[PDB]
């Protein structure tokens, strides 16, 4: 709810996690003001391309994404501006839901996925419930904070960019049109990732048309522990028409029933 | 931490539902056409695979609701989900702007039709084997817990004379263990409680299957023609049912009979339907008054 803002004093990185399509991750460390203590963080540094040199100063898109606190999302602990944006929040060990579901597979409960598939709906539910657009949701983006827990991160971050091809929605591709209902598919990309035990989406094809094919009629196959009720809902969230696409409560709500009783919706052995 | 357990046991409905490109198949010829959308002939050339197979392809106007969708969407759950010889099965569905359902192809198309352009050259036992197979493919879908909320003439197949499946299923619905009934249409087709009080059941589709047979045995003709669908309720209420088809026996009309009392457990089961018609079908000029025969 009350985006933090911290002095570049405050903050220093100590190893490389990773850089993806937008900024890259550091672990660090937080020293507050005049403490010479040393609590361990998350720092993502984004590059300012704006020109105008705005990442000097904070904007009302940071303080969107600053003021958003839920029990299934990333929470922003502070932000940095200067020549480059720092992104700070807490540094999860556990790592990544696709790390994780390609770590465990089928040892995993089937009670585990529909829960987390609610978590995630619920999370998005509450992105969406505040106007604020994720324009990257994916697997590699949902961190676990417990055992059973997970949480959705890199929310807002896309917007701060000038103006990932196999999560976004057709209209995201051909017209750069972004918006909840292009993370209504994003979700359902996500889930395909995640009851498919970290498969590549698309991963005989190449990204020079995966859309021309997403425009001829083809989608992500059908998941192997997947029914044929579970298949249907990420099968609508593939849908071209923007409003033919489930809602995020909606979503939530058939995965809460389908989480009631696990075992006639996902099959493992 | 996680949301009940609240177990039903149950099977897991575990059909595949194959998605295809639009540029795997090609269209020839319409076969159907209306406010649902269109239905086309064509070539199915598979990924790969190459036999040639010639399928209707249902393609639908694009959906005005977020679920006037998935009424699309659940009937190609139902047809994704049944499997029987006398119950065309989804091939596939190809997602775009506008959802195409994808079945194998029926020569002889329509029964209706085929009732109808082969008048005098149909015999008893083809009659009587076309009951014989309808029965047995409601019966599967007495099975399965579905009720096929639509039975006609109008949705019954034909891949060969001798054989004949179910379609539509686009007023299908799929009742629980929980549920004995559905509650929300051809009048003309529905029993009295679907008029009356929107109720539906596998006893209805038997009341829809002595429509039917109906259907069948008069060639083609048309259910109460002349009497608008306006309160056909009030001429049931009367008593008064479907009159008897030239070429019946009072045998088959007593079972046709049977399929429209008031009393859904007074009517006959599919199970039943397929004794009596499986037994008719041995001797059939014995049932039936055909005299091409
Ligand atoms: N809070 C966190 N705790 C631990 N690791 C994190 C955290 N946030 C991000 N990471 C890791 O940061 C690494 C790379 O970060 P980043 O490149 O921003 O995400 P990404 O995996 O590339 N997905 P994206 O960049 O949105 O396409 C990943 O391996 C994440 O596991
Ligand atoms: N597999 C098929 N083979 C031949 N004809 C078909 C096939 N599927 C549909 N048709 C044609 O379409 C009509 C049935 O379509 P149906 O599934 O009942 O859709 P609706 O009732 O919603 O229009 C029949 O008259 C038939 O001629
Ligand atoms: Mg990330
Ligand atoms: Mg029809």
């Amino acid at each position: 709810v009350l985006a933090r803002i911290f002095k570049e004093t405050e903050l220093r990185k100590l190893k490389v996690l990773g850089s993806g399509v937008f900024g890259t991750v550091h672990k660090g460390v937080w020293i507050p003001e005049g403490e010479s203590i040393k609590i361990p963080v998350c720092i993502k540094v984004i590059e300012d391309k704006s020109g105008r040199q705005s990442f000097q100063a904070v904007t009302d898109h940071m303080l969107a994404i600053g003021s958003l606190d839920h029990a299934h999302i990333v929470r922003l602990l502070g932000l940095c501006p200067g020549s480059s944006l720092q992104l700070v929040t807490q540094y999860l060990p556990l790592g990544s839901l696709l790390d994780h579901v390609r770590q465990h597979r089928g040892a995993l409960g089937p009670q585990l996925l529909l829960n987390w598939g609610v978590q995630i709906a619920k999370g998005m539910y509450y992105l969406e419930e505040h106007g604020m657009v994720h324009r990257n949701l994916a697997a590699r983006n949902v961190l676990l904070k417990s055992p059973s827990q997970v949480q959705v991160a890199d929310f807002g971050v896309a917007d701060l960019l000038p103006p990932p091809i196999k999560w976004m929605a057709l209209e995201s591709i051909h017209f750069g049109k972004y918006t909840h209902q292009s993370d209504v598919w994003s979700y359902g990309v996500t889930v395909w990732e995640l009851m498919t035990f970290g498969a590549e989406p698309y991963a005989g094809l190449r990204l020079a048309e995966v859309p021309d094919l997403l425009e001829k009629g083809e989608r992500l196959a059908q998941p192997q522990i997947c029914t044929i009720d579970v298949y249907m809902v990420m099968v609508k969230c593939w849908m071209i028409d923007e409003n033919i696409r489930p809602t995020f409560k909606e979503l939530a709500n058939e995965f809460t029933r389908m989480a009631r009783d696990p075992p006639r919706y996902l099959v493992i052995k | 931490l996680v949301e009940p357990l609240t177990p039903s046991g149950e099977a897991p409905n575990q059909a595949l539902l194959r998605i295809l490109k639009e540029t795997e198949f090609k269209k020839i010829k319409v076969l159907g056409s209306g406010a649902f959308g269109t239905v086309y002939k064509g070539l199915w050339i598979p990924e790969g695979e190459k036999v040639k197979i010639p399928v209707a392809i249902k393609e639908l106007r694009e959906a005005t609701s977020p679920k006037a969708n998935k009424e699309i969407l659940d009937e190609a759950y139902v047809m994704a989900s049944v499997d029987n010889p006398h119950v065309c099965r989804l091939l596939g569905i190809c997602l775009t702007s506008t959802v195409q359902l994808i079945t194998q192809l029926m020569p002889f198309g329509c029964l209706l039709d085929y009732v109808r352009e082969h008048k005098d050259n149909i015999g008893s036992q083809y009659l009587l084997n076309w009951c014989v197979q309808i029965a047995k493919g409601m019966n599967y879908l007495e099975d399965r817990r579905l009720v096929h909320r639509d039975l006609a003439a109008r949705n019954v197949l034909v891949k060969t004379p001798q054989h004949v499946k179910i379609t539509d299923f686009g007023l299908a619905k799929l009742l629980g263990a929980e549920e004995k009934e559905y509650h929300a249409v051809p009048i003309k087709w529905m029993a009295l409680e679907s008029i009356l009080h929107r109720i539906y059941t596998h006893q209805s589709d038997v009341w829809s299957y002595g429509v039917t047979v109906w259907e069948l045995m008069t060639f083609g003709s048309k259910p109460y023609d002349g009497i608008p669908a306006s309160e056909i309720s009030s001429i049931l209420e009367k008593g008064e049912r479907l009159p008897q088809p030239p070429i019946c026996t009072i045998d088959v009309y007593m079972i046709m009979r049977k399929c429209w009392m008031i009393d859904a457990d007074s009517r006959p089961k599919f199970r039943e339907l397929i004794i009596e018609f499986s037994k008719m079908a041995r001797d059939p000029q014995r049932y039936l008054v055909i005299q091409g025969d």
